[PDB]
RNA sequence: CCCUAGUAAGCGCAAGUCAUCAGCUUGCGUUGAUUACGUCCCUGCCCUUUGUACACACCGCCCGUCGCUACUACCGAU
RNA sequence: GGAGUAUGGUCGCAAGGCUGAAAAAUUGACGGAAGGGCACCACCAGGGGUGGAGC
């Protein structure tokens, strides 16, 4: 029952995630990983690789006034802090709740700002690991922030913010683009100027300057446009010279200078790129006289280009370490030293136990691949209808063959024997090519998708697009049986070592299991949440083990399944796409699995409440009338010190907190609270109410209670002293308090009267004759007995 | 989704008229009727077209002639500069609110028309706790702006007035509001207000009522803790004679 | 039934504005009137690819 | 006995006597008695 | 574990009713108390936060994690 | 002979296996906090069984 565990991992330079930096070393983000490279020699420094996080990480951003320490932000919401003299994670960040776009930091260093797709910007101290606050604007997601203190930064709903930070909330707002979005944020390092990019090809310019009134800070200078109409993915301000870099997900990348806002600002240069660059990056180096841009684009790739200041030459490059667009086929050696890997304008063979690639080759498309025994030659089948034969020992092209017309091969498999091969096209025919020549064909009704051998020569099973499996003979081609029951068309197919077991992988989310004789469906498993692509048993029995096999799956999963007991044994995580291909070893002691992720993969009370906060509040009460003494002595500094429940309630008055833990309760509870209060808490609610009398708020709550108050003690307070006191305070200030609210309720209701005696007499009639029978409101009130 | 023939269709830079006097205009990748068009007489016959701008002419058996001109373009750069403002005017309006200018911030709200933030300014400037002595709601510049409100805005404070006296809570806020709005303005004034607004419940006539019959409520029951607020003079004869 | 276009009447009887509201109160009055509301044949490479 | 109950409450069919209101006869559309 | 007034408890007499009950069952009279009869503090159970009526009077937008729907733009293979 | 109601036969349909045991939702799923009501399956005050020996 030994399971499978991840130990290696290649075939990838920069992902298709933002945010590339330059250090002369270029820090790319890998999927989970985050990979540093030398640009002048292809060898990669280091990997950034953590055991507990497997989300993808897709914000890079380095430390200002101390390199060697990074923070990137990954796609569950986490920051992670790196070091690149040793390769750990001091600090992490779980603040967020989902993907963590933008990074920023301050120019001292110490506090960083991360704004995510959860539109939460969110700004983090680095002395003392507490979230700090939680700045909060923004319909919806931020896609640019800068520390200018104070912060700017600009979102999705076209809203460039400016944020203070001494006091959190936005000073300005502004709307860069009226019905687009704002995509893109370049600050000037002098902060002088900002300039956004929006959707449709336009920048928006803006000047910075360096509450009670009309505050103005950010203005518009001004509009350019660019030349392609794309959403634009980031514009770069050069650190010491006059340029930006401004690029949207294309193939150009677009640098203009700096010196109407279309005078000040001209296109330099228009650099193209072999491929669609994702994030461009500035590079300064000791010792030239030029602008090193590095791009990294979408297809797999660093470029470092050169640009004189007062053309682009493609300078440097680093493609040798990954294939450049998808991998859409894997097979690995009867040696089981070395692999190839068949991709989209590519094939690339690797080392298995350096992980480094050895040779490459280029053809035009590539479904399948297999190599034939004695791993000195290759087999690729196309798209456009051929196989392609190619060699590694001295890494060239030997034939080419159109098997098919323009019809994808879309099965190859080699004989065990090894002496011919067979390649299923989008054609209805499957062709066998003996070594090459063409031996016999087999015609059938549909698409073959995909067909394997039996590992004894014996039968051979093609598998359609009509949904269903066709076992044949191998020897001659008669219809041995055919396996139906799939709502959609087989995908793939693998059999077992003595061709006792099928199991068939469909695009209706599940494998079939089959016993090969009379073809009885063991077990229909419901397996993946998706198309399961590829199936594949372990060859060899000599562990045990050898009916187990592999299943992956769109939903990014393998399965490692058990045929004999018919259970998943493991679930395979750890790619972060639609996995295409995927091989087992022939001693079967490791699998290699590639993705759509571009990384191929090889795997081993009421009362005594209220009493309580009348007592906060007297000694709240005795603390500021000490505070006042020591004031009118003195404007020396002098803090009140009160409760920390004050000042995280924040700053309240001692009225406002006790009025307010008397206006929670019920009514009902009201009255047995203030009838369980004893006498040592009467005289301090006595002088609370004098409070709320004289700062007038809620006069018939403070009238009622006060009234309770005398009525179930009036005996006591006529026979105690102090009372009197405070008495005569709280009688005079109830009794202006009342009388200036009557006063003011009268004269509204004499106001109301007299405006509207003169409302009748405007509206009263103008015409005069014999039917004063034209000249109130009505309700309805239904009752059911 | 035509009710006659329909004759003629013309080219933009569709449209189509009928013969139900109706000339209707919609866009093809959509494929849903975008606008509709009714000046005419009894029948249409046809659609002639500028071709330059997108200007319509439509003609039928009726004598006359309509010349129709685009608008959308100018409408959406009207709307566009109109969010622009809102935008500026909002955050000017938290400004305000986080400033404390309480008077340029019940100007500004009274000018944005939503009113969840002007009671709370209303609270605050009756509840400032270092209020004026000859002041009406304490501030005298918010004095000066309620002596100064024009008549729309006295008739959409007075629509907002009767809803705040509904609450027996924000009910003295909207009473002392009230008693500045009185005292600003004459009778003469309120009585002769004419706003175009006054339709059915919300005119002039039952706008007073309401204020005036929620008031007398009010003005009961303050008149009855007044009457029971005698017994601290009670009390305190009682202690003054021992 | 008598309130504004704009604005919304709360529990209380004071109109509030849609536009005024921030966020976190819209999704709490959705939630709130919820609560009140539950008391009452393809192609080969298209498969493959 | 225990499959018959989760068939009842599953495809909920219940034998219990319903509450009906004490005047259908003579308020058969059952107003209410307030405003109207 | 059960129990709050002709209840707990004692006592005998009679019957043997289409199921049950003589190793007992069910009636019937007699004698007849102590202590609670308050409170939701503990353990729980039910319910309010929608409705179901109108005056007085009182209250005053309960809170979270997701789903579903509509729209908007994003990502990358075919 | 008409109209019904039954009883038992007879016939026709039902009675042809892409197959091989273990959703709905603008109305839904789960909670929390506050406040009530009730309970010898709760508190409080007492009483009484059973549990020790034998049938």
């Amino acid at each position: 029952y030994l399971k499978f565990e991840p130990s290696k991992s290649f075939g990838v330079v920069v992902s298709s995630n933002s945010n590339l930096v330059w250090s002369g070393q270029a820090i790319v983000a890998a999927n989970e990983e985050v990979l540093v490279w030398d640009i002048k020699k292809g060898e990669l420094l280091s990997r950034w690789r953590d055991e507990n996080c497997k989300f993808r990480v897709t914000a890079i951003a380095q430390s200002r006034t101390d390199p060697d320490v990074f923070a990137v932000g990954y796609e569950d919401g986490s920051i992670r802090l790196w070091d690149s003299k040793i390769a750990t994670s001091v600090v992490s960040f779980n603040g967020h709740k989902s993907a963590i776009t933008v990074l920023a930091f301050d120019k001292t260093g110490v506090r960083l700002a991360s704004g995510s797709k959860d539109t939460d910007i969110i700004v983090w101290d680095l002395v003392a690991e507490v979230g700090q606050y939680k700045l909060r604007g923004h319909k919806d997601q931020v896609t640019g922030l800068y520390f200018i203190g104070f912060l700017l930064t600009t979102g999705k709903d076209s809203l460039i913010k400016l944020w203070d930070l001494s006091s959190r909330h936005c000073i300005e707002t502004h709307v860069a683009q009226a019905n687009g979005e704002c995509w893109a944020l370049g600050v000037s390092p002098d902060f002088t100027g900002c300039i956004t990019a929006g959707n449709d090809g336009e920048i928006t310019v803006w000047a910075l300057d360096a509450l009670s009134q009309s505050v103005n800070f950010l203005q518009n200078r001004g509009t350019l446009h660019r030349s392609s109409k794309e959403r634009a993915a980031e514009v770069v301000f050069h650190p010491l010279r006059d340029y930006f870099a401004v690029h949207g997900v294309e193939k150009s990348v677009e640098i203009w200078r700096i010196r109407e806002v279309s005078d000040v600002f001209v296109q330099h240069v228009i650099v193209r790129t072999t491929g669609k660059v994702r994030s461009v990056d500035w590079a300064l180096n000791p010792g030239v006289k030029d602008l090193q841009l590095l791009v990294g684009g979408t297809n797999n790739l660093l470029e470092l280009y050169n640009i004189v200041g007062k053309d682009y030459n493609k300078a440097l490059a680093v493609e040798l370490p990954g294939h450049r667009t998808d991998i859409r086929s894997v097979a690995i050696s009867s040696d089981d030293k070395m692999l190839a890997s068949a991709a989209n304008g590519s094939l690339k063979i690797w080392n298995i136990k350096t992980q480094q690639c050895i040779r490459t080759f280029d053809c035009g498309y590539a479904l399948c691949c297999a190599f034939l025994p004695g791993d000195k030659v290759v087999i690729v089948g196309t798209k456009e209808g051929e196989l392609q034969l190619y060699d590694v020992a001295s890494a060239s092209l030997l034939e080419t063959v159109n098997a098919h017309d323009g019809h994808a091969v879309w099965a190859l498999q080699v004989h065990p024997d090894g002496r011919s091969v067979v390649s299923g096209g989008a054609d209805k025919t499957a062709k066998f090519w003996d070594f090459l020549v063409q031996s016999r064909i087999l015609k059938v009704s549909d698409d073959i998708l995909s067909l394997r051998f039996s590992p004894d020569a014996r039968l051979l099973a093609v598998a359609l697009l009509d949904s269903t499996v066709k076992v044949f003979f191998n020897d001659t081609l008669k219809l041995y049986l055919n396996l139906y029951g799939h709502k959609l068309p087989v995908l793939s197919m693998d059999i077992s070592y003595d061709s006792k077991l099928i199991v068939t992988s469909s695009a209706d989310k599940n494998i079939r299991i089959w016993g090969l004789d009379f073809g009885d469906c063991h077990k229909a498993l419901f397996g993946h949440q998706d198309s399961i692509l590829q199936v594949a048993f372990i060859p060899h029995n000599s562990d045990g083990n050898g009916h187990y096999f592999f299943s992956a799956s769109k939903d990014r999963t393998i399965k490692y399944w058990d045929a004999d007991k018919f259970e998943q044994i493991q679930r395979i995580d750890g790619h972060h796409g639609e996995i295409w291909a995927l091989a087992v070893s022939h001693s079967g002691r490791f699998l290699v699995s590639a993705s759509h992720d571009k990384s191929i993969r090889v795997w081993e009370m009421a009362g005594e409440r209220i009493a309580e906060a009348l007592e906060l509040g007297m000694t709240d009460l005795n603390t500021i009338r000490e505070w006042e003494e020591a004031r009118q002595i003195n404007p020396n500094i002098a803090p009140p010190q009160r409760n920390p429940i004050f000042v995280a309630l924040g700053n309240i008055p001692a009225e406002t907190y006790v009025l307010n833990t008397l206006q929670k309760i019920k009514p009902a509870s009201l009255h047995d609270a203030l009838l369980v209060l004893p006498f040592s808490t009467i005289p301090s609610l006595l002088t609370f109410l004098n409070l709320f009398a004289q700062r007038e708020l809620n006069v018939p709550l403070t009238c009622r209670i006060l009234f309770f108050v005398l009525k179930t003690h009036h005996k006591q307070i006529v026979a105690s002293r102090t009372m009197r006191a405070t008495l005569e305070k709280v009688r005079a200030n109830l009794r202006a308090a009342l009388r200036r609210q009557k006063d003011e309720m009268g004269f509204n209701i004499a106001a109301l009267k007299v405006v509207s005696m003169q409302l009748r007499d405007k509206s009263v009639r103008e015409y005069v004759d014999e039917t004063w029978e034209e000249k109130v409101r009505k309700r309805a009130f239904a009752s059911l007995s | 989704g035509h009710s006659h023939n329909v004759l003629k269709v013309v080219w933009l830079h569709f449209a189509s008229a009928g013969a139900d006097t109706l000339v209707k205009v919609w866009d093809a990748n959509t494929g849903e009727t975008e606008c509709t068009l009714d000046n005419h007489e009894d029948r249409l016959w046809t659609l002639a077209v500028h071709s330059k701008t997108n200007i319509l002419a439509s003609a039928g058996s009726d004598s006359k002639v309509t010349f129709w001109r685009d608008t959308t373009a100018e409408t959406q750069a009207a709307a566009a500069q109109a969010a622009l403002k809102l935008v500026e005017q909002e955050q000017t309006l938290e400004n305000y609110i986080h400033a404390g200018a309480y008077r340029d911030a019940i100007v500004l709200a009274l000018q944005l028309n939503h009113p969840g933030r002007l009671l709370n300014l209303f609270t605050n400037v009756v509840t400032t706790r270092n209020p004026d002595p000859d002041s009406l709601t304490g501030l005298k510049a918010v004095d000066d702006v309620l002596a100064k409100l024009s008549d729309e805005q006295i008739f959409q404070l007075l629509l907002r007035l009767r809803d705040w006296n509904t609450n027996a809570r924000t009910a003295p806020v909207a009473q002392r509001v009230l008693w500045a709005l009185f005292k600003s303005h004459p009778a003469n004034k309120l009585s002769s207000l004419s706003v175009k607004g006054a339709r059915g419940h919300k005119s002039l006539n039952e706008v007073l009522d309401a204020i005036k019959v929620y008031t007398e409520r009010h003005y009961k029951r303050i008149e009855e803790l007044v009457d029971e607020s005698y017994l601290v003079e009670y009390t305190l004869r009682e202690m003054d004679a021992l | 039934d008598t309130a504004e276009k704009g604005e919304v009447v709360t529990k209380a009887g004071i109109p509030i504005a849609k536009q005024e509201m921030s966020r976190e109160e819209k999704l709490r009055r959705r939630r709130r009137e919820k609560e009140r509301i539950r008391k009452a044949v393809q192609s080969s490479g298209a498969y493959k690819l | 006995i225990e499959e018959l109950i989760k068939r009842r409450i599953l495809a909920g069919e219940f034998d219990e006597v319903l509450r009906r209101r004490p005047d259908m006869f003579g308020n058969p559309h059952g107003v209410r008695r307030g405003l109207v």
